[PDB]
């Protein structure tokens, strides 16, 4: 007389799904990302307008001596 | 399962996926939704068996 089912008392556990979180959606992606991409080209139009401020410098020294 | 029955199949409760349109991948979607209704029959036969001879 020693069988298996408890008293009483169990779950159940579901079977149901659910897996869907997000994570900035619809349009919120597009804002930030075209955001970058400018802060990008903002900081070049300036090392890139340097870098040619120092190259002219750079022809001159040559032009300087060279009689 | 449910139109002739075997051996106490017929006092517990299930739903038969079914599909739409004739492709695999309608073919695999009924492979996971009938992997969610076991769990279902396993868990209501855990609470069923009585005790008897075998």
């Amino acid at each position: 007389k020693q069988d298996m089912p408890p008293v009483g008392g169990y779950g159940p556990i579901d079977y149901k799904r659910n897996l869907p979180r997000r994570g900035l959606s619809g349009y919120s992606m597009f804002a930030v990302g075209i955001g970058a991409l400018l802060f990008g080209y903002w900081s070049m139009m300036k090392w890139n307008r340097e870098r040619r401020r120092l190259q002219i410098e750079d022809f001159e020294a040559r032009i300087a001596l060279m009689p | 399962r449910k139109t002739q029955p075997y051996d106490v199949y017929d006092q517990v409760e299930f739903d038969v996926p079914i599909g739409s349109r004739g492709d695999c991948y309608d073919r695999y979607l009924c492979r996971v939704e009938e992997m969610r209704q076991s769990i279902r029959i396993i868990s209501q036969c855990l609470n069923k068996m009585p005790p008897g001879e075998i």
